[PDB]
């Protein structure tokens, strides 16, 4: 989805893109409730890994709410857009010849 | 020696195999409406070899 | 029957197939490629002699095949050997007939391959080239991955905006004002700004030819 | 001009063949309208060209006099021409003579 959007993008895919950009981000906050109801958060922030989600699903979530306000018209901060991307990392980990290497 | 040689003769060839490659898909296509400032072509086998080692150096 | 020509192999005429591989990598280098459709003298000699070398790989196939088996041989370091074949007999075949005719010829320059798998003591110097790359599949991916998160950061971030180049404010001509252009943000926007006689207009000047931009994902990658 | 040299009976042989595509044949139009350019009213000039076979630029055929006029239409001719198919200099200098 990050990838999909292209110069002189249509209002319609504009949208499309963003109504995806809200289901997604909100399966990750399925993620949060799931994972935290299952053990308390104290656990939670054991592993690094679950501390590096804190970040990213809220980063996710206010750019949502800066999304309600429409400084533009389908006739600025962007630094929260980025945190999307890069919880692919945790892509990266699943590896266990490339983590080893790279730890 | 007797490994080197065969070690960069190998070279050679992957450095001949795109050059010729080179030749046969941008052979005489660069020749562009603007002033010729394309030195760095692909006309012909023994220039064609320079381009290539070019990117190989980058 | 098939046993005369198996005893053909056996004989060492390696060598003149062989030669003929070099003997044909000299007739790639003459080929003087010409801009549009133009040839001068030897070029017409060249694909004349490339029936000959067609016809003595072409051979060779069937000498080899029918000794060796149809099934077996592809199952070997020559299946790029056959690769050659099949398709070159279709370029000599449908250019005759006369699009891609043309551009199908790329794959004779394969036929240098056919030498360093001919010769058994740079088989082994290949092998070990190759057998070093899988480790570096690790660092390939990595690699990969580097690639993937910085193009998916370039496009939000720098969204197509090398799309405005200052223009000359007389108007006689609608032309980029500079003569090596490069991108402007016209005020209310961080940025350059023209000199005092041009202004930043909304055109496409900024990227090279439109090569080097983070407009499209396949462009930032 | 007049006192250089004597009147004229001009023949160019533009090559517009497939090797000459690019910046080649940009020159080639510059340079042969430059010369148009340096023929007198009283001596003739025509425009031809091979690609393999020796047609002309022009609508003429012969020699038109290089007047103020057909100058121009020389020189529209060997503005709109384009690169393509193989050079024949035999079948070119044949039509030419
Ligand atoms: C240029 O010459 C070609 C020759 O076929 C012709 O089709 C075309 O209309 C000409 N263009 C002009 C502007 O004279």
């Amino acid at each position: 989805c990050l990838a999909m959007q292209h110069y002189g993008q249509s209002c319609l895919f504009k949208i499309a893109m963003n109504i995806l950009n809200m289901l997604f981000t909100g399966l990750f906050t399925v993620e949060m409730i799931l994972k935290l109801i299952a053990f308390k958060p104290k656990g939670y922030f054991s592993d690094p890994w679950n501390v590096f989600d804190f970040l990213i699903v809220i980063g996710s979530i206010i750019d949502v709410i800066l999304s309600e306000v429409n400084p533009a018209e389908h006739t600025s901060i962007t630094f929260f857009r980025l945190f999307r991307v890069m919880r692919l990392v945790k892509l990266l980990s699943r590896g266990e010849g490339i983590r080893t290497l790279l730890w | 020696v007797r490994s080197i040689a065969s070690l960069l003769l190998l070279l050679f060839l992957f450095i001949i195999i795109f050059s010729l490659l080179g030749m046969q898909l941008f052979g005489g296509k660069f020749n562009f409406d603007e002033m010729q400032t394309r030195r760095s072509t692909f006309d012909n086998f023994p220039q064609s070899l320079l381009t290539v080692f070019q990117i190989l150096t980058g | 029957r098939r046993a005369c020509i198996s005893i053909v192999e056996w004989k060492p005429f390696e060598i003149i197939i062989l030669l003929t591989i070099f003997a044909n990598c000299v007739a790639l280098a003459i080929y003087i490629p010409f801009p549009e459709d133009d040839s001068n003298a030897t070029n017409s000699n060249l694909e004349r002699v490339e029936y000959l070398f067609l016809i003595i790989f072409t051979v060779e196939a069937f000498l080899k095949v029918i000794a060796y088996g149809l099934l077996f041989h592809p199952n070997a370091y020559l299946r790029n050997g056959w690769n050659l074949l099949d398709f070159i007999i279709v370029v000599v075949g449908l250019f005759s007939a006369i699009f891609d005719v043309k551009a199908l010829r790329a794959f004779r320059v394969l036929r240098p391959l056919r030498l360093v798998s001919g010769v058994p003591s740079l088989q082994v110097v290949l092998n070990s080239i190759i057998k070093a790359m899988v480790p570096l599949l690790h660092i390939a991916l990595l690699v990969l991955f580097v690639i993937i998160i910085y193009a998916i950061i370039g496009l939000e971030l720098f969204m197509g905006k090398m799309h405005k180049t200052c223009y000359n404010q007389e108007g006689i001509a609608d032309v980029p004002a500079e003569d090596d252009p490069s991108p402007c943000a016209l005020e209310t926007g961080h940025g350059r700004q023209c000199q005092n006689g041009t202004v930043c207009k909304p055109g496409w000047d900024g990227p090279k030819h439109g090569i080097t931009n983070f407009d499209n994902f396949a462009f930032a990658m | 001009i007049q006192g250089a040299a004597s009147p004229k009976d001009m023949l160019i042989l533009v090559d517009v063949s497939g090797s000459v595509s690019g910046l080649t044949l940009k020159l080639i139009r510059t340079s042969v309208s430059e010369m148009l350019e340096t023929l007198s009213d009283d001596d003739f000039v025509n425009v031809a060209s091979f690609n393999s076979n020796a047609q002309d630029v022009s609508c003429f055929q012969h020699l038109v006099q290089a007047n103020v006029r057909n100058k121009k239409v020389l020189k529209d001719a060997v503005n709109n021409i384009t690169a393509k198919g193989i050079t024949d200099y035999k079948k070119g200098f044949s039509f030419a003579f």
